[PDB]
RNA sequence: CGAAGGUGUGCUGUGAGGCAUGCUGGAGGUAUCAGAAGUGCGAAUGCUGACAUAAGUAACGAUAAAGCGGGUGAAAAGCCCGCUCGCCGGAAGACCAAGGGUUCCUGUCCAACGUUAAUCGGGGCAGGGUGAGUCGACCCCUAAGGCGAGGCCGAAAGGCGUAGUCGAUGGGAAACAGGUUAAUAUUCCUGUACUUGGUGUUACUGCGAAGGGGGGACGGAGAAGGCUAUGUUGGCCGGGCGACGGUUGUCCCGGUUUAAGCGUGUAGGCUGGUUUUCCAGGCAAAUCCGGAAAAUCAAGGCUGAGGCGUGAUGACGAGGCACUACGGUGCUGAAGCAACAAAUGCCCUGCUUCCAGGAAAAGCCUCUAAGCAUCAGGUAACAUCAAAUCGUACCCCAAACCGACACAGGUGGUCAGGUAGAGAAUACCAAGGCGCUUGAGAGAACUCGGGUGAAGGAACUAGGCAAAAUGGUGCCGUAACUUCGGGAGAAGGCACGCUGAUAUGUAGGUGAAGCGACUUGCUCGUGGAGCUGAAAUCAGUCGAAGAUACCAGCUGGCUGCAACU
RNA sequence: AGGACCGAACCGACUAAUGUUGAAAAAUUAGCGGAUGACUUGUGGCUGGGGGUGAAAGGCCAAUCAAACCGGGAGAUAGCU
RNA sequence: UAAGGUGAUAUGAACCGUUAUAACCGGCGAUUUCCGAAUGGGGAAACCCAGUGUGUUUCGACACACUAUCAUUAACUGAAU
């Protein structure tokens, strides 16, 4: 069985978008950001425990980060820097009949 | 016309990859030289 | 109201220059053989 | 209260040079006499940076093509909307693999990038977007090959290789149809399914291998036959009655779709079946495989498209009825059949034939050994749970890949609609997608790509180079020579359109009802409705011309060389 | 039946023209040859430099080949410019 | 050692501290993902797949430890014989 500390780790944030809002209002589906190494069983247990709702099924995907470019000044001189935003995991959690936040 | 570079990731890794460099002592010497130079990318492995 | 971008993530344009030697045929050019 | 450096002026020495001070500059510089040198530049097709010239010249990258109206805007040939025009259509459409890596969708901006402008963009910035038990990877299995405990070799490094372990481009389980987003869908939703495994309950029970045997499991070519995808026409349903003569009809336009699964098991293909006894074989043993006898029935079994039923009183559906921000959203919804023609797709890993004689291993089925014995295990039914992880956006014959470029090049797989046509050639079209990111004029020489030419017709030229010409199908006819196959489409001729009749559509193809049988339905025989449909002959008829376009052999004679592909 | 015939895909490359600071560091256009085979093609693998591979041309071995490329001996040597 | 701090970018925000347990500096500890000799097997570095124990369990499962090769030594057992 999954320990409670793991469950308190795996849930990162609710994900806000019009796709997420439409999913909630159509299919009773909750979209979250989760830890990149969280399995579907872990997400199911975490939602069922920390949110006190009953979960039907979890769908997950990994989002690759984009390249972001911005400048940093280093000793009276602006230099252009480039780097990639970190990947993250998105969970589509379908609720049986409960209401969430 | 067909040009010389005809990419293929599998062939690239099997020829010049990290595990291919580590398999022989000459390839291990290639890696040591690149570490001594301070190369940001040791191999084609990505 | 619109604001100012002030980014120009393509402002610095790196410029180079390189060429290639060209084969020429000289055989009828010849005043000899 | 103005150093070095920069820039002028004056003076001065034979010269390298020196001194003074106006401006600029804003903090360093150094008499003299010695000392040390990275100590002096015009050249080295010297090296680096900057800037000229040609010159506002060549060019702006396929000759598929554009014209107007409206919109937005500072500004419109290029953006958006509309109407026309043109181009591709076995591709210039659609879907992928490889490769790429956010290029995808929305909002904003126009510096730079875009061979012009740009309000636009594969550009900048911000936000969003990739949902799987069944698709793919991972995973089980192995090929070529790689690595390789021990091992065998080798001055060292190391080489080869056994047990083994990796390695797909190959073999191993299972999902379809509708709907939906600005951007994902066999992944979400709706409906209807399926597979494998674990664990329990019940019932019946011999189970049990790194071992044996089956199976998986395999070439080329050719020829049917049976089908389907798909198409055409008719019927049906809905709509229409014509900007110019006619159009209530052998009239016009559109639609007539529906899957996995489950049930049935037929066109076809293969094979005799079932018992009993025995054993020098399958490294051991076996009830399995192989072999040998005997009896008795060949009337059994495997395999297999398609059709049919159900799935489905559901979904979809022309079009209407509404709202609207005129984007688009919402509601309802007719008919939804038949005949003919059909593949290169399926039956087919089949069948026939040939020689060059056509992977492996696992999953799977089966047999026992050691072993386990009222256990454990196996079989079936039911219940329940589990099917993780990674990929999924977008381009993908290309402006996202390989070519330094938004480059006339290269790049494997799949799908393939109509009319002509042998055809995947070719012409014109559909669905779909585009007009190729500089335009506007002019209408010189010359260059490029083409059209046509009096008379002549190879006189051209190294040479008929290039061009012109020939070109289809059927029939008649066809020499030398020959290795007897050839030569040969030798050469050379003739007939080709349309209309009517034979025959209101023929020969042929398909084939319904009706009827007869049977072993009684996915049956057989007969019958001929309906549909489709060449070719020929006779008669007529128009044009200069009937293989009318595109498409599509020039022919003959004598010789050298090499047999030939 | 066929290293059979005509001819698309596909694989080549005989002739001409254009192009030659190209649309292209070998192409385009019009013709041309093979097109069931000694064929062609995807994906992997193996052979390494006096070595490989070669239906043989000193062909090809990353736009490089009578001895690849990279680094080193190395500031080789240069009675020559 | 301290009246200032929360590294640069850095402004800001929300805060910490002012004799002494804010920050900073030094000694000693703790934690120390994954890859890499990489060592449980494999592999195209940063990934895929396990076996055996111990413990836990809400029966879904979960946590931890160990498991490379070679050399030497020891114990056990043990072919042709």
């Amino acid at each position: 069985m999954i320990r409670e500390e793991r469950l308190l780790k795996v849930l990162r944030a609710p994900h806000v978008s019009e796709k997420a809002s439409t999913a909630m209002e159509k299919s009773n589906t909750i979209v979250l950001k989760v830890a990149k190494d969280a399995t579907k069983a872990e997400i199911k247990a975490a939602v069922q425990k920390l949110f006190e709702v009953e979960v039907e099924v979890v769908n997950t995907l990994v989002v690759k980060g984009k390249v972001r470019q911005m400048t940093v000044r280093s000793g009276g001189r602006v230099i252009r820097t480039s780097g990639r935003r970190s990947d993250w995991k998105k969970a589509y959690v379908t609720l049986k009949e409960g209401q969430n936040l | 016309m067909k040009r010389t570079f005809q990419p293929s990731v599998l062939k690239r890794n099997r020829s010049h990859g990290f595990r291919a460099r580590m398999a022989t002592k000459n390839g291990r010497q290639v890696l040591a030289r690149r570490r001594a130079k301070g190369r940001a990318r040791l191999t084609v492995s990505k | 109201a619109n604001g100012e971008d002030s980014s120009f993530g393509s402002f610095t344009f790196t410029v180079e220059l390189f060429s290639t030697p060209v084969w020429i045929w000289w055989w009828p050019r010849i005043r000899g053989p």
